[PDB]
């Protein structure tokens, strides 16, 4: 029913026009989906994996194909605080209608989801996990280098993922963790692994985590599914906040400091083929 | 409140 | 005007059509009401006790005697939340209706009425007091007796309350001391004390306490006025909680975390007339 | 559309009209409608439970309460032979129709759903149970006693759900059992407890178990949540079948010996409120 | 749904 | 939709 002309609606879900521009600042912004592979859902969706093989002729023996169904769950979720308050709602939104808002909405929200979709896949120290992880992976099926920027241990990292299951693909690393990579030099031939200008080790792509959890840590990954249904349902009240922090360290009060916020929610979701490699120091 | 006290002494333990 | 049509209303007062069969199923469940009666009030009522002496046209000086009075005040309330974190939002119940609501939050708030009203109303312990109650009776006449399971000492029981010119009714046992009391045989008279069939005591009713502030004991009525007045009425909660508790630590954030809540403030008043006895167990 | 006429639609999904017939076989049949409740559910719902404090507008009170989440999935599947025996397309299946199909094998389909619903419902040794069952509850929390069929052990039986604030009602126990319960002889009273003419033990139904699985013990029940849900499937097709025998030695294929399978998958899912008891004998 | 409802309480061992 | 358009701007292939 609504287009643009106005805006004296607090609740109710997004027209799909407004919201697929969002999702694709969340995939741009975002490193999980860059190392992942999309799909369409709707809720909860139950998909199949593997490849297939060619039948048709007289047939001698070959590799029987394997089958395995997985399911969905888990849902996002975004108190947006900030933009709500600088812009009274109401009658500045009448100004701004109900298009320009999302415009000028669509930038934090999107680099705010992938914040926690990432937080919350590569590790454990995210808020909100959904089943399995990449750290958790590491757990189950222990393989760890520990200590090590020398040549050799770079191609370790990818036999042991190349020899249980098939094919290395991208690596990710940290900014403080990058100088140390581009120090390293082959005594034969002089040149580096780790290229200043393109992000590859071994000649496949690496993506910068701004995250400020790891010290020394590398891991790879080819084969994984990132999830979105792409209904993000918009609800403003004004009203005393958990995780919002207002200014120093006191609750945050909606009511007693006049302000107002919007709350978005996304339907983060993942799966994990469970072989992984890991690097992490000891020493003492 | 005054049908609340008809079915009180219908639906007590003790009819009486 | 409203009835079956739509709902879409947050704040509003309940219908007496939907008021009897809400306390209707408060009756039964609460144990305290079960055994009362219920003359009706307003905001308060005013009660006098006792008798006097009257002679016809002669008098001598005797028998001039007291009389006492009294008035009766404070309110029961209690939540209902399970309904509203199973079905969320407005346009999910606008399907539901006025009159699907309450059926189907009926037994739900019956249940809370009563645990709460028992806890504090009975044994003194939950934070809403009012003076009047069964056990801080007790405390002014000392009813106590002490903790075994024989015939004799219920006799005695209620022997005290005979002493004081009154007779037993009712009984009030825990569901956990309902092992004690079948397994009790006289030796001469070979009967059954408690009747497992017909759940009484000696041919007196004992009604099972599911409050966890009891463990070998029995208490029992007779007089005793319990009064209730106006409605419950219902207020829809997309707001803040600072009573309730969500799992780990964290409060009820109800637009924090995205839930629909209803509260229903009913209003019940007590008055007790006194000389109740209670036995417990004494041990060591 | 369908209603009697012809036969022809191979595949499908049952009509209202013959799907509460053939269901009511499965609910009469088995131990679990006959001891046990139920609610509509829509693919896989979520239940809430517990609680909630609540002051009366004078202090919020210092007992502090949570809220626990719950759901409940998964599905049944019954592929039946039946249909080969009633097999003759061509003249049967006209007169017979989309009416007297399902009237042939009424008992049966029904008669392996319920069976197979209770053997992984109150024992846990089906390969498809779904977490919640009576069985892996009592491991949960140990209420298992060890002795004879005494009027005092039918006590303590029963005295453990009383233990924690639960009332019981009813009983699990199979026809082999029946013996036993006969030489309830008490020393006391009435001399018989157990009912012969009426199967009940202490005025409360058991109800006859006929599985493999239970020996010479007592389970009771009386807090259950059974969740039917969307109207069966049917499917013809002559095939060839992975699993499953044809005679005697070999694979049932369609092609070397011509029968015909019937389909009915029916959607149920359980529920347990943790607090269930067991009886059995004494190792020695 | 409805219909099976109304079925399981009315066809049951206990409370009818 | 949503896989279409995260082939056309993922890292890995294209």
């Amino acid at each position: 029913p609504d287009n643009v002309m106005m805006h004296e609606k607090k609740d109710g879900t997004l027209m799909n026009e407004f919201t697929t521009p969002i999702l694709q600042e969340v995939m741009e912004n975002s490193k999980i989906m860059q190392l992942g592979k999309y799909e369409p859902m709707e809720g909860t969706e139950k998909k199949f994996t593997f490849w297939a093989d060619k039948p048709g002729a007289y047939w001698v023996g070959e590799g029987q194909k394997i089958e395995t169904s997985k399911a969905t769950w888990v849902n996002a979720t975004m108190r947006a605080f900030k933009l709500g308050v600088i812009l009274p709602v109401t009658k500045e939104f009448l100004n701004y209608t109900y298009s320009q808002f999302f415009e000028e909405m669509k930038p934090m929200i999107a680099e705010a989801f992938y914040k926690k979709f990432d937080e919350a896949g590569i590790l454990n120290q995210g808020n909100n996990p959904f089943g399995k992880s990449i750290a958790q992976s590491i757990e189950k099926t222990n393989k760890v280098i520990k200590g090590d920027f020398t040549q050799d241990n770079i191609i370790d990292l990818e036999a042991l993922l190349e020899d249980d299951e098939l094919e290395a693909n991208a690596f990710i690393s940290k900014t403080q963790n990058r100088s140390l990579l581009r120090k390293i030099v082959d005594p034969e031939t002089k040149e580096r692994i780790y290229d200043r200008n393109s992000d590859s080790l071994d000649g496949l792509p690496v993506v910068n985590l701004k995250s400020s959890n790891l010290k020394r840590g590398e891991l790879i990954t080819g084969d994984f599914d990132k999830l979105i249904y792409g209904i993000p349902q918009l609800i403003e009240y004004k009203i005393d906040e958990t995780a919002q922090l207002s200014t120093v360290k006191n609750e945050d009060g909606t009511p007693v400091n006049l302000f107002e916020q919007d709350m978005v929610a996304l339907r983060a979701t993942m799966h994990v083929a469970l072989h992984i490699a890991d690097d992490k120091a000891f020493a003492k | 409140p005054q049908n609340l006290a008809e079915i009180a002494r219908q639906k007590r333990i003790i009819k009486n």
